């Protein structure tokens, strides 16, 4: 069973976030209840509500007003609409579900971070962090990949389509005092790998719809 | 909602406990659960009706109920171990609820960090802005001072640091310093310096570079 959350990352306050569950695997007229938890920035698991087999609905109490959990058996789907939303209702949405069993673990989707901010969408732009001599200890070089001037959260990086993983860090976006995030993803490799090794960060920014894969060379340094 | 101590650490090998506390109408009349949460993951189920293990879960996991407490112990700690644990149970309205949740971390000896510095790129600096960047890679513990001197003055409120998540391989962290300046201030200094400090360092590490010494590929 796999379920996956989609919907819009950034929404203006007092609009309507909306998302949806799509599961595969089982049916959703099959459920022991269908439901969303979030999870603030840095904070705990807060449930929204829950659909359960007849569709019958339980919302939390400090939500209800604003909240709807629907069921759309044509698309194998279910949804989450919240009203009137405020910058406290930015979070991770999960959407979860059991199946098969009442003692069975409960499926989740991977979580989807909804934004809500009067600011708007703007890709990033992507710079190497090139390797040189400054970026050199023993026989080890370090490259990567910088991921500045953007808005909403997330950005995902991986290195090399993902081919590579060992040895890369990817930083925690920081906020700037601008109100655009920023980051960098950062990679150690043998020194002896520059030149014939390629290295390319691939950037994702699913809010303003921007990809790019960036090829990272090193520089020419005569320091 | 429940209540988790915000941390807990231990050597890997050992033993740790992480206690939930609640009240009579929630832990006192209902089951608990508990949950791994690794970074960037949806939580894992550990525990289900206070003290059952889901298949998939080894027996290094165990958990308790006693009055309007519950406990998880985790045994055998590994480095993959390394997340956030939540307690779940039911109100007495039958909703869910989640403590607070507890970072794992995991002690190893110390590492002091290697350091590097990228001066920044042609690229950028076509486009008006200079983000000069210090890694301090594979270090332990966390704790770590990091100072931007540029032509020997001493930098502040112009860098922001981020710091990874402890990895989940050799338990260590890693470290960015990131200090902005626009394209005009750049081109007024000549020696851009990170200079670190960590318990793992016997004396202070300074990566520098001067403007001009490089060229993009
Ligand atoms: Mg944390």
């Amino acid at each position: 069973v796999q379920l996956q959350e989609s919907g819009p990352g950034l929404v203006k306050p007092s609009e309507t976030l909306s998302l949806t569950c799509a599961v595969s695997g089982y049916s959703i007229s099959s459920g022991y209840y269908w439901g969303w938890i979030r999870q603030p920035p840095g904070k705990g698991l807060e449930w929204i509500g829950s659909i359960y087999h007849s569709g019958s609905t339980y919302y939390n109490p400090s939500l209800k007003s604003r909240v709807t959990i629907s069921v759309d058996t044509s698309k194998n789907q279910f949804s989450l609409k919240l009203s009137s939303v405020t910058a406290a209702d930015t979070a991770v949405y999960y959407c979860a579900g059991l199946t098969q069993s009442s003692h069975n673990d409960a499926n989740w989707g991977q979580g989807t971070l909804v934004t809500v901010s009067s600011a708007s969408t703007k890709g990033p732009s992507v710079f190497p962090l090139a390797p040189s001599s400054k970026s050199t200890s023993g026989g080890t070089a370090a490259l990567g990949c910088l991921v500045k001037d953007y808005f909403p959260e997330p950005v995902t990086v991986s290195w090399n389509s993902g081919a590579l993983t060992s040895g890369v860090h990817t930083f925690p976006a920081v906020l700037q005092s601008s109100g655009l995030y920023s980051l960098s993803s950062v990679v150690t490799v043998p020194s002896s790998s520059l030149g014939t090794q390629t290295y390319i960060c691939n950037v994702n920014h699913k809010p303003s719809n921007t990809k790019v894969d960036k090829k990272v060379e090193p520089k020419s340094c005569l320091a | 909602v429940l209540t988790q101590p915000p941390s807990v650490s231990a050597a890997p090998g050992q033993k740790v406990t992480i206690s939930c506390s609640g009240s009579s109408s929630n832990i006192g009349n209902n089951y608990v659960s508990w949950y791994q949460q690794l970074p960037g993951t949806a939580p894992k189920r550990l525990i289900y009706d206070n003290n059952k293990r889901p298949s998939g879960i080894p027996d290094r996991f165990s958990g308790s109920k006693s009055g309007t407490s519950a406990t998880l112990g985790i045994t055998g700690l590994q480095t993959g171990d390394e997340a956030d644990y939540y307690c779940g149970t039911w109100d007495s309205s039958l909703n869910p609820v989640f403590g607070g949740g507890t970072k794992l971390e995991i002690k190893r000896t110390v590492a002091a960090p290697s350091v590097f510095i990228f001066p920044p790129s042609d690229e950028q600096l076509k486009s008006g802005t200079a983000s000069v960047v210090c890694l301090l890679n594979n270090f332990y513990p966390r704790e770590a001072k990091v100072q931007w001197k540029v032509d020997n003055a001493l930098q502040s409120g112009n860098s922001q640091e981020s710091v990874t998540e402890q990895d989940s391989k050799d338990s260590t962290y890693s470290l960015s310093s990131t200090l902005t300046l626009s394209k005009a201030d750049y081109e007024k200094h000549k020696v851009y310096a990170c200079e670190v400090t960590h318990q793992g360092l016997s004396s202070p590490v300074t990566k520098s570079f001067n403007r001009g010494e490089c060229i993009d590929a």
